[PDB]
């Protein structure tokens, strides 16, 4: 009680990170979509219209390919933000 | 035919997840394998020349085989897990920010702390048509704009949760609707929803276990251009084996202490060479012809170094590897600076690091006594000891494995989950509703059947 | 068979001086102490081995130059220019080393590596003199208190619980000595030993109504017949009290 009065009596009347973490995140995400998110799409899928199970199975691969060297860009952008917001 | 290609994705998606777990034992032992072989990697000697010295010569092509199969094991091993474990992780995201909306108002009444990375990302995901896209709960929006809207505005409430005002209305007045089909060209392009995507994908960025994934794969692809980095991945053994993850966590547990510990003997043997570097100079002479001396202490960083580098190595402190004070003025001083240094550093500060892992091993064990002791002493839901179970012979375990099972409680909330709403009984309808309120009072604490009809049953 | 070879070499015979372990209670619980967390104990050393590889592939890369064990410049003994010399000179002499490998290779003072090898070295000691012998010590050190412990919960539960119908002793201790009295007249483990006995030796044919009903749930094999929860006392302490 005394030293809570005392206080009373006396007291008398990470950010740059986490945006350069965002602006990563939604830069390197915009470039991977904006080659999924066009209309060439179908002069792409125009030569693998055929079944070709092989084609098919070559295009899953290379979609989670493209995720991972995503990943990896924006991880080089996280470092890249990092060291220039240390200098 | 789309409809035959969704399907065939759908099959390699399942066979992944179906296999991911198998498939990262396998990772584990062909890079076991690698390191083995790599084992007989010898140099040649101008630019050395590392190079396989073996009598049978053919571990060449077998370990550039297992190279490969190494790297497309990690890539399998990536898509596996994001067939399986990235929805557990976006399932449990979306309930988490769906239920700070209804019962905190994050992004209503709150606002993000504008420092944490989850939730100033998961603004993105509150407009999406498709936002409770793995987690049940379909009306959160709806409930947010029955909770919020009266005092925080329909419209603008709407505005924050991406809803549309007068669409429905008018649908409702007149369906006005024209059939879509989605074997036309940009019908999947504009039925995927962009923002929703483009959230998941910095979720899945984020999390932890896909950065692992990827670090192992990377490591993988480096290891084809500098055979030595497959010994990264040995480290995997500590992620991949339970039973190593005992030994570790008894390092682990104390960690935070273990590290302090280090800066304090830092500490510590910074103030000895500061008393070294002031009165003990001469004797820091580590050269054997006189011709050329060698001080290792006409410096403070040298002098530290020597401290920190030599004298906590040395079995009998830094007395072992500086000059005898034999026949010296500062005798007696310079050998109570070796014993103090001798029993402070190397037999008590050690001695707390053998303390920190040897009290992790008995917390953990305690830890692990205690759990199973409230577990066969008390009921998980109710709370009530076994003794009053015990009263009728295998009272309790009958209890536990018939009247008040967690399992059976899962068992129940799944089966609420799955059943129409409108096919609620009474008593369903009745737990439905204070599952939606998040109200737990329907669990039983302190009371069963036992004890409300103690009078009649027995 | 050892005690035969004996004959061909006497020093055969050694070998049965390993039946101490055997023979003596007193040995067993040392043993124990060690053979407790013998699985733990074999982990430790195979992580052991898989840091000491790491390390010796950083040095096999990086730092060859320093393990030059020959005192004559005439002819050098290079320790670390084949994986797997190098890696038999780690696991043999850096870890029986005092202060890691750094105790064994050359001095690193004047070199661009300087640095590079010091951090090598002290996180050698650190991590592998350090911290994985003090994993083995305190996995010894675990094992002695949880026997110890064990033996405590085992004298324990004896001492509170009676091992047939499971009461607590405080119950019978409301009259004097009653739970040593429930425990060794009325509840006794061995007496229900004597009875199993009593009922296997005697006749079927002169079986009594009780003898007949406990024996035809022992060929069940339905423990009903074993109190549990209920005694004599419980059942009629109103009479009886
Ligand atoms: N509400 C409860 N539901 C279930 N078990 C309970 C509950 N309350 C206490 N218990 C106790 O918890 C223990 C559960 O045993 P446990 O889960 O270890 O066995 P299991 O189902 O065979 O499988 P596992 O050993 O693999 O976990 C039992 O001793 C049981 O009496
Ligand atoms: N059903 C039971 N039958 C016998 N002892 C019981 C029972 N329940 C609890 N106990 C307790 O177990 C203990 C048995 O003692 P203990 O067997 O150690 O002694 P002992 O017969 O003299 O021989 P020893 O010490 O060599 O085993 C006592 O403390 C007794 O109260
Ligand atoms: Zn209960
Ligand atoms: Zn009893």
């Amino acid at each position: 009680i005394f030293e809570m009065q005392l206080a009373a009596q006396i007291s008398e009347s990470s950010i740059l990170t986490v945006r350069s973490a965002l602006f990563a995140l939604r830069y390197n995400i915009l470039t991977l979509m904006r080659m999924l998110s066009l209309k060439s799409l179908k002069k792409q899928m125009k030569k693998v219209k055929k079944m070709t199970v092989k084609d098919m199975v070559t295009a899953f691969f290379s979609s989670y390919w493209s995720i991972f060297m995503t990943l990896l860009h924006f991880v080089a952008s996280v470092f890249r933000g990092f060291f220039r917001i240390i200098c | 035919f789309w409809k035959k290609i969704i399907a065939y994705q759908q099959k390699l998606l399942n066979y992944f997840a179906r296999n991911f777990y198998n498939m990262r034992m396998l990772a584990l032992f062909v890079a076991f394998a690698i390191n083995f072989i790599l084992l007989f990697y010898k140099v040649s000697t101008i630019a050395v020349h590392y190079v396989l010295e073996e009598s049978s010569g053919y571990m060449e092509p077998t370990l550039r085989i297992l190279a490969i199969l190494h790297t497309v094991i990690s890539f399998f091993c990536i898509i596996g897990y994001y067939c399986l474990k990235v929805p557990l992780v976006i399932f449990k995201r979306e309930k988490e920010v769906a239920r700070k909306l209804e019962f905190d108002g994050l992004y209503i009444t709150e606002q993000p702390s504008e420092d944490d990375i989850k939730g100033q990302w998961d603004r993105l995901v509150i407009n999406t048509q498709s936002f409770p896209n793995n987690y049940w709960d379909k009306f959160v929006k709806r409930k947010v704009m029955d909770k919020y809207g009266e005092f925080y505005g329909r419209d603008r409430i709407s505005e924050l949760l991406g809803m549309d005002k007068a669409a429905l209305d008018f649908s409702d007045a007149r369906e006005k609707k024209k059939p879509k089909k989605d074997s036309s060209l940009s019908a999947v392009l504009n039925s995927i929803d962009v923002k929703y995507q483009m959230w998941k994908l910095g979720v899945v960025f984020t999390d932890n276990s896909f950065l692992y994934l990827a670090w192992y794969m990377t490591m993988s692809v480096l290891g084809h251009y500098n055979n030595f980095f497959f010994a990264a991945h040995l480290l995997d053994i500590a992620m991949g084996f339970k039973t190593l993850r005992t030994i570790l966590s008894s390092v682990t547990h104390n960690g935070k202490q273990l590290v302090l510990t280090v800066g304090l003997l830092a500490v510590v043997v910074y103030l000895y060479t500061v008393v070294a570097f002031n009165f003990f100079r001469k004797f820091y002479n580590k050269s054997e012809d006189g011709d050329t001396p060698d001080m290792k202490c006409d410096d403070m960083l040298t002098c530290y170094m020597f401290h920190m580098y030599v004298g906590v190595r040395a079995g009998g402190g830094i007395g072992d590897e500086i000059e005898d004070p034999a026949g010296d003025e500062y005798e007696i001083y310079r050998i109570i600076f070796d014993i103090t240094f001798f029993f402070f550093v190397i037999v008590i500060l050690l001695a707390i690091i053998q303390g920190l892992i040897i009290d992790a091993f008995g917390e953990l064990r305690d830890q692990q006594e205690q759990v199973k002791e409230d577990m066969e002493t008390k009921c998980f839901i109710c709370g009530i000891g076994n003794d009053y179970f015990d009263t009728v012979p295998h009272g309790f375990e009958t209890h536990t494995l018939q009247e008040h099972n967690l399992a059976n409680y899962l068992f129940f909330l799944m089966y609420l989950i799955n059943k129409d709403e409108t096919e609620h009984t009474g008593q369903e309808s009745y737990v439905w509703k204070m599952y939606q309120e998040r109200c737990w009072e329907f669990f039983p604490a302190g009371d069963c059947f036992r004890k409300q009809y103690e009078d009649q049953l027995n």
